[PDB]
């Protein structure tokens, strides 16, 4: 039996294919978990907003030329698709206080469509709230994340940018190798007039944000060049992410 | 350790509580071991007194006498004891007590006369240790009143465990010293009085070892009675504290030793000859020991000697035959210090324990001798008869043990406790635990006592402040750091995953021990020696591991004796393999393992009942292995393992490297340890499958493909090596895909031959594939399998 | 296993990252490194597993955290979770038992810094149903030492966890200045924690292995 009985060796054996996450999935999580050991926890809400959460909250306030160039998906007066997820840490900010920190991912929408934007692209914004933080706290900590989300491979440059919501601003703009930089995030710190209508006194606490987008970060990661092809979802592209 | 309460509260009386007493010797450093009773629990054991003893009528038991309590009449009162001589003040059982034990005394014949409640002995009366019989208790005592106050058993014993950083509390001095300062009640030594020597001289004395000895004394004491009865006071003294008697002076050295600390016996005079010389002794010096062993030295142990062969070890076996006998006249005594970085190791060098050792190891009171030696001449010439002689003084004044100026400043204190204590207190603290306190600016100087063996450097003033400060009198906050990211990477696995996964697939975690049988680990892997182990536990456990696949196949006839059958199993760990180009001899690699057996699908509705094989263990891997990591090339290819069938078994390889090994245990194997039913296992080596690939994209195309069947005769010899592996080779821009439906060893083959179904799928990446090019590449493919004897069937 | 991924995740949510290395060790990293040094009462006591005289099973899982101290620039903290090994069997103490050593080093932080994270780990674990008393032990390899000894119900205090902050003949003996530098450290049983946490009483049925106890934790 021992010399008589043996059977193929290298023949595949019996199991189910093994199936893997989406690449917005993966660098979701792999930057939720970059800053969950800085000790950030992540915060979720709705998608559906009025404008108290969405424009007027962030201290736009509503006759500022924010409200076209968004693009929004309006219903009819005071309800719109949320354009930016903002609301999430806007509703965790009035709540409670006042001396920590929170990160979330959501979905965003913007009225635009091309071979370069898609309608829907997933948004990552940070937010910080303590005593005695600045600028210099902010260029430590998104340097350290893009050395990290890279292998140190590319170089980056402040430059000045704007943003209603965050005041004095920024922008971080990695250095590619194909053109001559393209522009991953930008960054800020709190305007004291986004403070001051939720309950925290700006004479004694500061703090910064930031908002990176996920789909852009990935494609420059995973070297994939149309952006359109991470929405019509074909299995065949989707596999060699696994 | 283990002491009383009321002997502590002699020194210190502290109005807590009866127990509140020990919730604070625990804050001060003493963990307490449980807190017991000393006796049983009665309702009052009077103590009367026997007149005028007569025999027994008719029986064969005596004692039909009277007793005399107290009370104004008189009662009747008999027993039966051994000792109840005529004049003997016994505590005894009344009308208004009840008997622990639920043996309630009543009034029933026994062989003659009845009796109306018994004498009561100790094991009679609710504690131990009986020694001949009723309780010889001393005279000129009032009577009336109860035992239960009049020999103090409203106290417990409390069983204290000293570590070994202090040294001091070893006794009730110590304990006093210190719960005095943790309550800040003061704390009242019983003043000890001179001893006014009255006699003649005294057999000198010289110590030779001026480094490993630095006081030594005695004293004579001259016409002592051995003969004496111990005295109770002191008796019930030693009894709380599991200290059994001898006969009355190793009772008074042994009070000594347990209240002072100071440890000292007992030399008998006549029997020395020659005088008391101190010293190492030479090389194979030979003494006696009590167990009738004859044990001896290497060079370094202390031996108290004469001009002659030498008589006592340094405080830890003094001896038995020039101890005191029955009839020893005069007597010499043992205040000895020792140096206890010179006498560490001589307890368990020659297998001995003694608690003189025990405290001359950690370190003893060093200005003690004076009061000493003269609290235990005290109480032996007050029990016994005789008078003392000078004292007997060796010593050396500059080998003492010295103290250092323990420099201690504001800034250290701060930084490591966090709270701002104040100067005013601090310098209170110090000078309540016993030091000298020179307190300047900004700084403390403070040199250390003498009793403590812990206080040389810095932390070991801050420590002693704030225990006497208090833990849970200091607030609380979290720390203050930085925020630093610290550094990741993606091209690699974690445990935790992969273990997540077996989970899935549907694999129970184990966690087994980590060295096995010796007897049951040669039967797996012979040839290769194992590492072995002095000191085992038992037999059953002296040998480490080799694999991991001891304390499995015992996990799995474990549970299969236990009427339970189909256990999936792994565990994750590390194995010893002994080799010479190693770390520290033998190298470790961290390992999976695993076992499956049992029955597949757990006996379902439409799945039939099929127990597991090797391709099931091989399909349920390679999603572990080759899914989270590479897949880009592994081999399985036929390498014998002495553990494992000869067939049913692989050697995985991971671009040219032994990395794991899969397949079904030996069937004769089986015949040893009774694993019933077909067990397989899978080890793998770790941290070399410790890194994935991460992906790049490429272009895709749009366009479909065909399915085209192909179906390969080749003789039973090759399995798989070159059948579905140099289709795929042969030609970069056509096949895609190679599959496996049908395999074909029925009638219509050959014998000894088969045919394998090869399907492809075949695709072009920028056009299509039309019938043309299609010829070319399975006829390609056939052009290169010809070079294994075999080509495609006719069909 | 659950408990110290449970552990593992509650202190990595703080920076705190894991470190491993060998079972086996000679005495210059199990004994004679953490201030033993070798005449002390230290080398009985621990019940340990010799081979010849410098070979000896892990007692104490510190090894790990002194081969990562030595090597790199401070000031970086870590964690530590492994098996190691005392020569003790009854029905109350397994041979084998996972012990947890903590290690922190940076500047400034004291004893304040060591109750005010071991009381927010014990009320993380628990769910606030306990009450704690910090009391004075003595590690040799950390001093002022303590220990945290959470409120059981049954009897009157079951001790927990042992700290302390680290010796500085720990620290000078490594490459670490105690000057200017400080830090504390800890160790857990995990097998006390889990059989308090989920209500187990008999030690010993950890490691026989059976399915029947094991799949209630599922």
């Amino acid at each position: 039996r021992l010399a008589a009985e043996t059977i193929d060796i290298s023949l595949p054996g019996r199991r189910i294919e093994n199936g893997g996450l989406h690449p917005v999935t993966r660098t979701i999580d792999r930057i939720e978990s970059f800053f969950g050991e800085l000790g950030f926890t992540v915060a979720t809400g709705p998608e559906i907003e009025d404008d108290y959460h969405n424009f007027d909250a962030l201290n736009i306030p509503g006759h500022h030329p924010a409200r076209a160039d968004h693009d929004t998906f309006w219903f009819d007066a005071t309800r719109l698709l949320r354009t930016q997820t903002s609301g999430v840490q806007i509703r965790t900010m009035k709540a409670q206080q006042p001396p920590i920190r929170i990160i979330a991912p959501g979905r965003v929408y913007r009225n635009d469509y091309d071979q370069t934007h898609t309608p829907m692209f997933h948004q990552m914004e940070g937010l910080i709230v303590d005593t005695n933080i600045s600028f210099t706290n902010l260029k430590g900590t998104l340097h350290d994340f893009l050395r990290n989300f890279f292998e140190e491979d590319l170089q980056i440059r402040f430059r000045p940018s704007y943003f209603p919501f965050t005041e004095p601003s920024a922008e971080v703009d990695v250095m590619g190798k194909n053109g001559k930089w393209l522009e991953v995030l930008g960054c800020g710190m709190v305007h004291p007039n986004v403070l001051r209508n939720v309950g925290i006194d700006p004479e004694i606490y500061s703090g910064f944000a930031f908002g990176m987008g996920m789909e852009r970060l990935t494609m420059l990661r995973y070297g994939v060049t149309d952006l359109r092809s991470f929405f019509e979802n074909d299995l065949r592209f989707l596999k060699q992410f696994k | 350790m283990k002491f009383s309460e009321l002997w502590l509260r002699e020194w210190v009386n502290p109005a807590i509580d009866s127990d509140a007493l020990a919730n604070q010797i625990t804050m001060a450093g003493l963990e307490v071991d449980g807190v017991e009773p000393v006796a049983g629990s009665f309702n009052g054991v009077v103590v009367g007194e026997v007149v005028e003893c007569a025999q027994h009528p008719n029986a064969d038991k005596l004692r039909v006498t009277k007793v005399n309590v107290g009370g104004e009449r008189l009662l009747d009162i008999v027993c039966g004891a051994p000792n109840c001589r005529q004049g003997l003040k016994v505590a005894v059982a009344t009308i208004g007590a009840i008997l622990p034990g639920d043996f309630k005394i009543k009034a029933a014949k026994l062989r003659g006369e009845p009796s109306e409640g018994m004498l009561c002995s100790f094991s009679e009366l609710g504690i131990s240790d009986d020694h001949s019989g009723i309780i010889e208790l001393p005279a000129d005592a009032p009577l009336g009143t109860d035992i239960r106050e009049y020999l103090k058993l409203d106290d417990n014993t409390i069983e204290i465990s000293v570590t070994p950083n202090r040294a001091d509390c070893l006794g009730i001095i110590g304990v006093a010293r210190d719960v005095a300062v943790l309550n800040k009640a003061p704390l009242q030594e019983p003043e000890m009085a001179p001893v006014t020597a009255t006699i003649s001289d005294t057999l000198p004395i010289t110590v030779e070892a001026a480094d490993a000895c630095p006081r030594y004394l005695g004293r004579v004491v001259k016409g002592i009675n051995v003969n004496a009865p111990t005295p109770l006071w002191m008796k019930e003294k030693l009894r709380r504290c599991g200290i059994r008697s001898i006969d009355a002076v190793v009772d008074v050295t042994n009070y000594v030793l347990l209240e002072l600390g100071q440890p000292m016996h007992a030399f008998d005079k006549d029997r020395i000859d020659g005088g008391i010389v101190v010293r190492m002794a030479k090389e194979g010096e030979t003494v006696v020991l009590l167990d009738g062993s004859e044990a001896t030295l290497n060079a370094d142990t202390l031996v108290i000697a004469d001009h002659h062969k030498a008589l006592g070890i340094a405080g830890i076996f003094w001896g038995e035959h020039s101890g005191v006998n029955g009839e020893t006249q005069n007597v010499l005594l043992e205040c000895a210090y020792f140096n206890p970085l010179s006498i560490t190791g001589r307890a368990r060098r020659h297998g001995l324990h003694t608690d003189a050792s025990h405290r001359y190891e950690r370190g003893v009171d060093p200005a003690l001798q004076y009061k000493a030696i003269e609290r235990a001449t005290r109480l032996l010439l007050d029990i016994c008869g005789g008078d003392a002689g000078p004292i007997i003084d060796v010593s050396n004044e500059a080998t003492l043990p010295k103290r250092a100026t323990i420099t201690l400043r504001r800034s250290k204190l701060d930084r490591l406790i966090g709270h701002h204590i104040a100067d005013e207190q601090v310098s209170d603290i110090l000078r309540r635990l016993g030091c000298e306190v020179t307190e300047g600016q900004d700084e403390w100087k403070a040199v250390a006592p003498t009793w403590r063996f812990d206080m040389e450097i810095e932390e070991d003033l801050v420590e002693e402040v704030a225990r006497v400060y208090g833990y849970n009198n200091i607030p609380d906050e979290p720390i203050q750091a930085g925020l630093i990211m610290g550094t990741h990477r993606e091209a690699d696995l974690s445990l935790k995953r992969v273990k997540t996964m077996l989970n899935d697939k549907g694999y129970q975690e184990v966690i087994t021990y980590s060295f096995v049988d010796p007897k049951v680990q040669q039967l797996i892997h012979p040839g290769a020696e194992a590492l072995l182990l002095p000191n085992p536990i038992s037999v059953e456990m002296s040998a480490m591991r080799l694999s991991l696949w001891s304390g499995l196949l015992a996990t799995v006839v474990y549970n299969q004796n236990r009427q339970q059958n189909r256990v999936r199993i792994f565990e994750t760990g590390l194995r010893f393999v002994p080799d010479t180009q190693a770390n520290l001899g033998i190298r470790q690699d961290l390992m999976l393992a695993g076992v499956i057996c049992g029955n597949r699908y757990d006996e379902h509705w439409n799945l039939a009942k099929e127990t597991v094989d090797f391709y099931d263990l091989k399909g349920d891997l390679e999603a572990v292995l080759d899914l989270t990591g590479k897949l880009g090339d592994i081999q399985f290819k036929a390498e014998m393992n002495p553990a494992l069938h000869p067939g049913q078994s692989a050697a995985i390889y991971l671009k040219d490297e032994r990395i794991g090994f899969i397949g079904v245990v030996h069937p004769e194997l089986e015949r040893k340890l009774d694993l019933n039913g077909r067990t397989l296992v899978f080890e793998l080596e770790w941290n070399k499958l410790a890194d994935r690939i991460v992906p790049q994209a490429r272009e895709i195309s749009r366009f479909p493909a065909n399915r085209r069947d192909i179906a390969v005769v080749v003789a039973e010899n090759v399995p798989a090596a070159d059948i579905l592996s140099e289709c795929k080779k042969v030609g970069v821009n056509q096949v895609v895909g190679v599959n496996l439906f049908d395999v074909y060893r029925g009638k219509g083959v050959a014998e000894g031959y088969k045919s394998l179904a090869i399907s492809l799928i075949l695709q072009d990446t920028n056009r299509t594939l039309e019938e043309e090019e299609i010829a070319a590449t399975v006829a390609k493919c056939v052009e290169a399998l010809k070079e294994r004897f075999q080509a495609s069937l006719r069909d």
